Parts: structure tokens; C-alpha cells; sequence
């Protein structure tokens, strides 16, 4: 129990309603929702739409702009806990221009264990002052609730409840705000007022047992919430344990977050100062730099500027290719950037690059595999560099050039002894033809 | 479309994919 | 080592949309076909007609290129030049084309932004926004559209004067980059056809009435309008001054047992509704004493009942409560209860 439904992933949802259809069996996502840009539903398209089994969303929600939904109690009548583990520009519940909503209706609604809430220009939404978020967030300084129809007072919030100024507290007209005693300060009580046990969170169908809650508090294992998962079980997701064989097929089936082992956490990628181990999938120290191989996608990537090689920061061998086509800290920053790599699997293409001065960027550069060659089997492509002037410093650097050919033209800056010692060097001396190294464009 | 008029100018002179 | 193309490319098929372009040139070729390395196409966003991407050579009719992140209604240049090899020979300087000018077609404009409904009368709402920050064309006109909003049907049915009559008296790059994913995410009711204004004056409402107002802007009125998405706005008129007077003196009647039936005349047309009346009388010389007449009341006893009370001359005065506010008091009417 605890969970019946299956686990969904996260998805946004817009124009239709389809694929909202998809969350009919899970109980829990493992992800956020987005509801956003429907236009042309109407109210008699959500009047059977309903989720009972939802209970539960891990990082946030996010409502914008739907036309014809009136209120979230029948969609959402047990969402129980929000856990924000990655939040919406720090929103855990985000609610903005929705339009025709006039009453929240989250009345399951008990924690939201990390984040704030950002409800906002929604002319017709009432039943927002008669709302204790000081009971559901732990900080409401950072809530940000404006420009609604609560604040030009014209709102007839009525419900029949214990209140805590003293106001009444509800959270639609039918429904009224669940306020636990004082002594459950956060594992939720029954109906009769007993505080349920310490891993429960929010709701449990009979008090003082640990299978029998609605939301755990720590972790969640077989029906069961425990504090630490036992081995040999590994934390995921923060929210609940999974064994060695779900981690291990997780990371396998990206063959994208491919997950690795690493002090009892199956987490997305090893800390600094860790590689994964390609026997038993754990993450252990490295001596020197540690090897971070980095993919890119359809084998190709342009860097226009020092902002497109950020991402880049890093990375020591490259299985796809470089195309560099920067034309203005410059040459030090991208060393900064750049100046890691060892390898690159496809071809290195400079090519309409007038602010390089010199490749030395390039500084741990040892070997181009060719394996992915540019039309005419190129692996190395220069094109219009109006002032590259030194490729390497051959006396002190070291290259390889696996497979392809090389192609220089209109470097106007670049003697033919650079290129003819990058030649000898790479060992395609017996590679280049005819119309390959343009003769009389380059060196003057 | 712009787009399929496109894709079948690249058959056509340029050959990628196709 | 410089460009120097000396004969002519020439346009033959220019296509365009929304955000795409696609061009085509007459075909290219040196006396040696070799030294083609490809084309370089230039393009560039030009207001004012006072004015790079590769493309591989095509195999061995009309090559062509597709331009995608093009905004809308916008003029761009472009031109295109060969790219030669400096053969052993007399070098084939190859060829360009002149700049010719090329527009994209209109989309939906996006949605007009700032609007502000003030209700300066009673009748009256003045509404003034801003253009759209993304025209996306040339704005004909805007559409708005109002519609009148009936009043709560819980508060027609709620007892006011019990307990509870509180009546409504009817870090900043965060927040930007909050705004801007939201507004990136954005890719017969009674209407006017606003044309060349930013504002307009809503006349004939009733008063002191709730009004839910849509906003649209649009680039094309006759061939098959197409348009932005709405803004909505809210907005509640006045309330006239004296509309919630009470007419007509507060007709008495006594039974035999000292029973007292009052009638008064409702306010046929109140500020939205009357939540409860008010009957304050005091006789000659005694303090003054105060009752409640919820709506179900007057409804059920078609006035109100008095009863149980010394013998004396007494004074009514009746004031009707909106939600604008506290009506006129009404003038006393003296009345003598028959004492036996």
C-alpha cells in the first residue's frame, strides 16, 4: 500500500487534453506537472476529469493560462505533499494569468516541504485569504500573492471549521482548512485528533503505524516509510529506495542522466574529484585530472563566443566535433574553457575566426580520431582565418592526426612551414593531394 | 509547406538523407 | 586572397513565411568544376533599403537555402558569393549576386500589454491600455469586448446581521527572467472595433455593476481576421448617490394584542442588492433601540413585527444597507399603540 498507482515521470501539458489522460493509474510523479496555453477547452470538457490517485509531486506544479477550469477540486482532491526538490525559480506551486479559476480547491493540500508560492492575475480566484500558509510552508516571507480578485475585495468567502486577528480557515465553500493539534507538528493527525507516527506526513489512515501513512516523511520502501533505506537498498530521488539492479538498468537503458552509485545514492552523475567505475557503477577518486568524456549532439557543435564554450568547461575528450567560428579576455578565457581537452573523436573545423591569434588555446590537444570527416575526408578544416598566425608550438607540442586529410585556405597570416611541420608531425604527409593545402593564399 | 518544399529541394540537389 | 567577382548570380524563386525563407540562384559552375568550394550566403536586417552561412557546392539543378530564425514583418538583405580556389591559372574570379530585399510575412500580434479600467461616473468606464510590445505587423485595430457579471448567488441567501457581518466593502533578474519565460511561453457579447486610440469610453452600464472586460489586438480586419490572444481586465462602476433611498412613508399596522406589522416599499433598484434593513425607533424621552432585518426575513414576514412593548408614542425610521454603502435614513413616522 502507501502507493498503489505506478510512478509517473514529469510533463508539461498544453492545447490539449490528451495527454493528461496519461497520469489515470500513477499515484506518484517523479517529476513537475505544467498545465499551460489551453485555449479552446470549455467547462464542460473538466467536468469529468478527475485524479483521485494523485498524491503526491515531487518538484512543483505549475497552472498558466487555462480557459474553462473552474477549480482544482476535482482535479487534484488528494495531493497531499509537495516536495520541491528542484523548484520553479524558487516556486514550489506556481498559479499565474488562469484565468476562470475561482476557487483553489487543493483542500488536501498539508506540506509543502520546500519552496514558496507564487499565485498571481487571476481576476476571478477567491478563497485565498482564508488560507493558514503558515501552516503548509515552513517560511511564508517569500510567498507572492498580488493582483488577484482576493485583493479588490470581492470575495464572499463563506465556509461552515477551526479558525486561528482570528479568521476562519477553508479552503473552498464546502471545504475547510485541516488544522492538526499543535503536538503533530508535522506528522499529521487522524480525523479523531491522535498524531500519527514520525515518518507519516500530512494524513494516515490509522495513527501510530508506519504502513499505514498517506505521504513518508523520509523515504518510502515496499509499503513502508523507514528513515534510512537498509542495504542493500539505495536512496533515489531523495524520495524513496531502490535496489542495485534499478539503478544499474537506469543507467544502461541511456545507452540522459546515466545514474551512478555513490555513498548509498543513486545519483545522476559523479561529484568532482570522482569517475564512475564501469564494473560495479560507483563513483571513486581519480589521480590527476579526472576523465570527463563529453557527448554533443548529430556530432557537431558551432562556438561563436566564449558563452557557447562554457558548457565545454571541463571536458577532456570529446566524442563528436569542434567548429570554432568566433569572431570576437579573449584567447585566455577560452583557454580557460577549452584548454582541457585531449581528444576529439570527429574533426576540428576553424573556419571565418578573425579574432584567434594563435590555436595554444588548444593547449592538452594530443589526438584527432577522424572517425566522422567532413565532406572530402577532412579532419582538420581551416577557412578564412584573417589572423591566425601559429597553430602549435610544434618545438614543445605534440599532435596526432588518426584519420582524414587536412585543408587550408585563405589564411593569409600563416607561413607553409606551420603547415608543413604540422604535416610531418600529424604523419599525413602521405595523405594530402592536389588543390588539399592551398598554395599561394596562405603566408602573406 | 516552406518546410517539406525544403526538404525535397535537398533530395533533389544535395541528396542528404532522402 | 580578397573577392573580386567579376560575372553575376541572378535570383530565380524567392519564397517566404512567417519566420522562414527560402531562396533559390541560377546554377554555378567554373570552367574547372573543382574549384567550387561552396557558396557563402549573406543576410542581414535591414529597415531602410540604403544598404554569413555555407553552403556546400550541389552535386553534379537550382540550389537553394532556407533562412529559419527570421522575426516577422521584417526586411532582410541578402546576397550571395561564390567561393573559388586560386587555381595554378588566370584565377576564375567567380561570380555574386546584387542585394535584393526580402520581407517576411505576419503572424499573430502578441497581446496588448498595460490595461487600465477606471470608472470615473456611474454609467461609465474609461479604458486605456498600451501597444503590444510585438506588433508582429501593422495594428488596424483593437477588439474589446465586455460582458456583465451577476452578483454572488451565495450572498443572496446569507443572514447579515448574525455574527460575521464583515461585509467587503465593494533579486530583481529572478523576478525578470520569471516574466520573460512567461511571456515566451506565449510562442454575442457587446464589442467595439477600437482604430487608431489606446483608449475608449464604455457608456450605457448599469450602476454599480461588475464588468469583465476582454482586450485584443489584430493586423487584418476583412480577409479572415486573425488575431492576438486576450487580456482581461475587471472593473465595477459607481454607484449612484441616491439610488438606494427608500420611497414612501413606513406603513403601520396594529393588531388587537399590541402586535405591530411593518410595511416599506423596496428599493426596486439597489446598488447590486440590499443585504439587510434597519429599523431604529425611539420613543419620547427613552434611548434608542435597533433591529436587523436580514433579506429571508423581509421576505418571509413582508415587513417586520413588532411586539411586547410599554406604552408610549414612537418614531421609525427605516435605512436600507447595499454594498455601495448605508442608504438615506428615512423620515420618521410617529405611531400610537393602543395601551387598553
Amino acid at each position: 500500500h502507501l502507493y498503489p498507482g505506478e510512478v509517473c515521470p514529469g510533463m508539461d501539458i498544453r492545447n490539449n487534453l490528451t495527454r493528461l489522460h496519461e497520469l489515470e493509474n500513477c499515484s506518484v510523479i517523479e517529476g513537475h506537472l505544467q498545465i499551460l496555453l489551453m485555449f479552446k477547452t470549455r467547462p464542460e470538457d473538466f467536468r469529468d476529469l478527475s485524479f483521485p490517485k494523485l498524491i503526491m509531486i515531487t518538484d512543483y506544479l505549475l497552472l498558466f493560462r487555462v480557459y474553462g477550469l473552474e477549480s482544482l477540486k476535482d482535479l487534484f482532491p488528494n495531493l497531499t505533499v509537495i516536495r520541491g526538490s528542484r523548484l520553479f525559480f524558487n516556486y514550489a506551486l506556481v498559479i499565474f494569468e488562469m484565468v476562470h479559476l475561482k476557487e483553489l480547491g487543493l483542500y488536501n493540500l498539508m506540506n509543502i516541504t520546500r519552496g514558496s508560492v507564487r499565485i498571481e492575475k487571476n481576476n476571478e480566484l477567491c478563497y485565498l485569504a482564508t488560507i493558514d500558509w503558515s501552516r503548509i510552508l515552513d517560511s511564508v516571507e517569500d510567498n507572492y500573492i498580488v493582483l488577484n480578485k482576493d485583493d479588490n475585495e470581492e470575495c464572499g468567502d463563506v465556509c461552515p471549521c477551526p479558525a486561528t486577528q482570528f479568521v476562519e480557515r477553508c479552503w473552498t465553500h464546502s471545504h475547510c482548512q485541516k488544522v492538526c493539534p499543535t503536538i503533530c507538528k508535522s506528522h499529521g493527525c487522524t480525523a479523531e485528533g491522535l498524531c500519527c507516527h514520525k515518518e507519516c506526513l500530512g494524513n494516515c489512515s490509522e495513527p501510530d503505524d508506519p504502513t499505514k501513512c498517506v505521504a513518508c516523511r523520509n523515504f518510502y520502501l515496499d509499503g513502508q516509510c523507514v528513515e534510512t533505506c537498509p542495504p542493500p537498498y539505495y536512496h533515489f530521488q531523495d524520495w524513496r529506495c531502490v535496489n542495485f539492479s534499478f539503478c544499474q538498468d537506469l543507467h544502461f537503458k541511456c545507452r540522459c542522466h546515466q545514474y551512478v552509485i555513490h555513498n548509498n545514492k543513486c545519483i545522476p552523475e559523479c561529484p568532482s574529484g570522482y569517475t564512475m567505475n564501469s564494473s560495479n557503477l560507483m563513483c571513486t577518486p581519480c589521480l590527476g585530472p579526472c576523465p570527463k568524456v563529453c557527448q554533443i549532439l548529430e556530432g557537431e557543435k558551432t562556438i561563436d563566443s566564449v558563452t557557447s564554450a562554457q558548457e565545454l568547461r571541463g571536458c577532456t575528450v570529446i566524442n563528436g566535433s569542434l567548429i570554432i567560428n568566433i569572431r570576437g579576455n579573449l584567447a585566455a578565457e577560452l583557454e580557460a574553457n577549452l584548454g582541457l581537452i585531449e581528444e576529439i573523436s570527429g574533426f576540428l573545423k576553424i573556419r571565418r575566426s578573425y579574432a584567434l591569434v594563435s590555436l595554444s588555446f588548444f593547449r592538452k590537444l594530443h589526438l584527432i580520431r577522424g572517425e566522422t570527416l567532413e565532406i572530402g575526408n577532412y579532419s582538420f578544416y581551416a577557412l578564412d582565418n584573417q589572423n591566425l598566425r601559429q597553430l602549435w608550438d610544434w618545438s614543445k607540442h605534440n599532435l596526432t592526426i588518426t584519420q582524414g586529410k587536412l585543408f587550408f585556405h585563405y589564411n593569409p597570416k600563416l607561413c607553409l612551414s606551420e603547415i608543413h611541420k604540422m604535416e610531418e608531425v600529424s604523419g599525413t604527409k602521405g595523405r594530402q593531394e592536389r588543390n588539399d593545402i592551398a598554395l599561394k593564399t596562405n603566408g602573406d | 509547406s516552406l518546410e517539406e518544399e525544403w526538404a525535397q529541394i535537398e533530395c533533389e540537389v544535395y541528396g542528404r538523407g532522402c
